[PDB]
RNA sequence: GCUUGAGUCUCGUAGAGGGGGGUAGAAUUCCAGGUGUAGCGGUGAAAUGCGUAGAGAUCUGGAGGAAUACCGGUGGCGAAGGCGGCCCCCUGGACGAAGACUGACGCUCAGGUGCGAAAGCGUGGGGAGCAAACAGGAUUAGAUACCCUGGUAGUCCACGCCGUAAACGAUGUCGACUUGGAGGUUGUGCCCUUGAGGCGUGGCUUCCGGAGCUAACGCGUUAAGUCGACCGCCUGGGGAGUA
């Protein structure tokens, strides 16, 4: 659950971590492993082009099925994982003829349930279904965007997806940040909420815990020079202009979504 | 409520019955209610003292006004 | 939870003596049968029967004099909350020796003045008047 | 076994699967354990108020003496399916045997 | 709420006969097998202080009828005490 | 006079909405007890047989609704 | 030892008793469109506010949140706080008829422990309406108030904390006794159902009153009458339920 730690240092002090005892303790499936490089956040050019990312405990990519192709086919759930690379849980999942796959583990989601992907499966937490036969109403998560693309929404530890309409051929869902959205019918959606929904309450307690989970310290521009940032500069804290990203756009107010071809699907805009 | 008048009918006597219709049904008393929120207490005060006063009306009708005065 | 049906006799007693009826009825015990039978020989009563077989009553027949009650007041001394013990030379006189006080003392139940002539004290138990 | 009485309401465009769809409900329950002590197929009516914009649904009335769990599956299967438009269960002290 | 079947199976296991419903033993038996059902009860919805109150009624009855057992007689006392789990 | 005792019914029914009827008004409120008659829990299991027959549009809620 | 107190079983009843989940209908607001026009809203009177960038009115569709009109009752349930659509699942207590069983297992309770309205606190959601604070317009000598137009916390939910109220029938809990009358509510028994009935017998409850009590008001078989057991409390007003 949420267990908060004792003082018997300060950065001892002020941790809450999750405790999960369904998380199998051991090696993960490595057929399902690939390694992963990490960047710092250089390109290909090797310069940053995305601040604040660097170091980092060592992490294994794992294969998290997203597409649920397997279809008409039943599936038991083996074991909870933990996935470094992401806020949910994985759940290994093995299929009736060998084959085993992770997936997002759903909320109610232990050992031994029976989960099928398909057009015809069931709508119990789990299953996999194209949002033709998913009742309005019902909350979805690992939603796609194109059909056969493989899953995009609805993914982070806690989320999910509202299925408000059905109108002809596209479905009207409503997201997590309130945005309305319009996808196709034949795109699919695994049914219930994603578990690990507690994840929202550690509170990491020091700068260490921040500085493995691979983030790098965020200077802020007011302590740096005119050169650096626009920010920067002044006797003794000044700040006399309007907040900017270093480059120099405004910030704290100003929206950038300037797509144009995906408007059509947005039913209502984030609020 | 709906009040179906009749045809070769009298137009005062279709708006007595829409009177008679709306008096029985207790549509403006039921908005006359709704206009301003009243507290719970103020609501089983009222029911209690209507209560009270109803039947201290009821003791003084049933034997204290049933003797003669002059 | 009826912790004294001595108290509770008297009690019975004094309310049918005040509201004019004629016997009373309780359930029935040895010394509530003793003090019964010390009030039939002092006069407050004139009759007390003791009927049942497991479970026995006992009706007391009340006195009336053409008007009033007989016993003008009846009151409980040693309530178990606290038990009034005297000797014999510290037995109580009611009302100037014109009621009596029951006292239960080492050979039965029986009036202060046949305490005091028997010469022994005990516990008492009511004040007659 | 508890004795449910179940009425449940189905579209008029869909009414003539109601048949089939009774006989898999008792084909529900009567494998199981429970039987059917009422099927009072009600039939066509009109309504009191348009649910979902339609009117003159198909009453369809069922008792039940049955375990708890296969009338949750039946709860279960009232929600997802899409013919009905209302379903209510009931449960009740005896049995009802006339109509 | 102990239905008839369960009750008639404890009645018939510490009574005198199946017309004995009523002794101490009969009482206890009775009030710790409601009690496990309910334990079973208020695992969930954890909030229903009013079943709860009900519970600590029997609870504080069952205290009760075990401490009359104990000064009565204490070899069926610790005889009843092994057999049905209860430390004191 | 209570007819419901007079008839000698155990539990008013939601089903027959002839007699549930009889015994609402014409815009759809339950009628109160002080003028019918009825005993109270027959009273009270009317107007659980009305919620129940409202519910099930066998009767109205009001009169108006569209 | 015994069965009168207390308790257990069998069987039926009434119930906003609790906890969890789901669903229905009206209404308010918002959003989108149709029609159509210069007012709407509001007041003791006005003004702020909204409206020619199309308001308010009306129709259709949808989105959410909250509370459950009628029933509704000087009704009911609960130890109190309190509990109102409907349905299901888990569950507590009370009560009645006829029996049977144990055999005083009982009453009260310092300290202790639990439940405890509303406001408030913490974390995470939710947010229609209402609305502290706040702003504007009024009234006024002034108006940091009532009044009006707005409006955040909060009200709602999950989980903990707080532990206080005019938490009140200002009436501790239990047991017994002591004239009555009219009601309500919920069981059960009998007479010919002979008739929307007559007769009793239990529980709970509202009003009036007898003796008695009371400083009086008033209470009055549900006592503030007559008693018993245990507990809590009071000792002039203020300072002060303060340091």
């Amino acid at each position: 659950a949420v267990v908060k730690c004792k003082p018997t240092s300060p950065g001892r002090r002020h941790v809450v971590k999750v405790v999960n005892p369904e998380l199998h303790k051991g090696k993960p499936f490595a057929p399902l492993l690939e390694k992963n490089s990490k960047s710092g956040g250089r390109n290909n050019n090797g310069r940053i082009t995305t601040r604040h990312i660097g170091g980092g405990h060592k992490q294994a990519y794992r294969i998290v099925d997203f597409k649920r192709n397997k279809d008409g086919i039943p599936a038991v759930v083996e074991r909870l994982e933990y996935d470094p690379n992401r806020s949910a849980n994985i759940a290994l999942v093995l299929y009736k003829d060998g084959e085993r796959r992770y997936i997002l583990a759903p909320k109610g989601l232990k050992a031994g349930d029976q989960i099928q992907s398909g057009v015809d499966a069931a709508i119990k937490p789990g299953n996999t279904l194209p949002m033709r036969n998913i009742p309005v109403g019902s909350t979805v998560h690992n939603v796609e965007m194109k059909p056969g693309k493989g899953g995009q929404l609805a993914r982070s530890a806690g989320t999910y997806v509202q299925i408000v309409a059905r109108d002809g051929a596209y479905v009207t869902l409503r997201l997590r940040s309130g945005e309305m959205r319009k996808v196709e019918a034949d795109c699919r959606a695994t049914l219930g909420e994603v578990g690990n929904a507690e994840h929202m309450l550690r509170v990491l307690g020091k700068a260490g815990a921040a500085r493995w989970r691979g983030v790098r310290p965020t200077v802020r521009g007011t302590a740096m020079n005119p050169v650096d940032h626009p920010h920067g500069g002044g006797e003794g804290r000044n700040f006399g202009k309007h907040p900017v990203t270093p480059w120099g756009v405004q910030t704290k107010g100003k929206k950038t979504r300037s797509n144009k071809r995906t408007d059509k699907f947005i039913v209502r805009r984030r609020s | 409520p709906v009040i179906k008048v009749r045809e070769n009918e009298p137009f005062d006597v279709a708006l007595r019955r829409f009177k008679r219709s709306c008096e029985k049904a207790g549509v403006l008393a039921e908005v006359r209610r709704r206009e301003f929120y009243e507290k719970p207490t103020t609501e089983r005060k009222r029911a209690k003292a209507s209560a009270v006063k109803r039947h201290a009306k009821k003791l003084a009708r049933e034997n204290a006004r049933r003797t003669r005065l002059y | 939870s009826m912790q004294d049906p001595i108290a509770d006799m008297l009690t019975r007693i004094r309310n049918g003596q005040a509201a004019n009826k004629a016997a009373v009825t309780m359930p029935s015990s040895k010394l509530k049968v003793a003090i019964a039978n010390v009030l039939k020989e002092e006069g407050f009563i004139e009759d007390f029967k003791v009927e049942g077989d497991t479970k026995p009553e006992l009706e007391l027949t009340l006195k009336y004099f053409q008007g009033k009650a007989v016993v003008e007041s009846i009151q409980r001394v040693s309530r178990p909350g606290l038990r009034i013990y005297k000797r014999k030379d510290e037995l109580p006189k009611v009302m100037a020796g014109l009621g009596i006080a029951v006292v239960s003392t080492s050979k039965g139940v029986m009036t202060d003045r046949a305490a005091r002539q028997a010469g022994l004290g005990g516990e008492i138990i009511c004040y007659v008047a | 076994m508890r004795h449910y009485e179940i009425v449940f309401m189905v579209h008029p465009d869909q009414s003539e699967q109601v048949p089939g769809m009774i006989e898999r409900y008792t084909a529900a329950i009567t494998g199981a354990e429970g039987k059917i002590h009422r099927l009072e197929d009600w039939g066509r009516r009109q309504l009191a108020y348009p649910i979902n914009k339609l009117h003159k649904a198909h009453y369809v009335l069922m008792n039940v003496e049955a375990p708890q769990e296969v009338i949750d599956e039946l709860e279960t299967t009232f929600r997802f399916n899409d013919a009905v438009i209302r379903s209510m269960v009931m449960r009740t002290k005896h049995a009802v045997t006339e109509a | 709420s102990l239905s008839t079947e369960a009750t008639a199976k404890i009645v018939s296991e510490f009574g005198r006969d199946a017309n004995d419903t009523g002794s101490t033993e009969v009482q206890v038996a009775l009030l710790t097998a409601q009690i496990n059902h309910l334990q079973g009860h208020f695992a969930e919805h954890k909030k229903d202080h009013h079943s709860r109150r009900g519970l600590l009624r029997m609870v504080s009855q069952r205290r009760k009828l075990l401490d009359y057992l104990k000064r009565k007689d204490v070899a069926r006392y610790t005889q009843l005490i092994e057999r049905l789990g209860l430390r004191r | 006079f209570c007819r419901f005792t007079a008839e000698g019914v155990q539990e008013i029914d939601y089903k027959d909405i002839a007699t549930l009827k009889n015994y609402i008004t014409e815009s759809g409120k339950i009628v109160p007890s002080r003028i019918t008659g009825t005993r109270a829990k027959y009273q009270r299991q009317l107007a659980r047989a009305i919620k129940r027959a409202r519910y099930l549009s066998l009767l109205p809620y009001t009169d108006r609704h569209q």
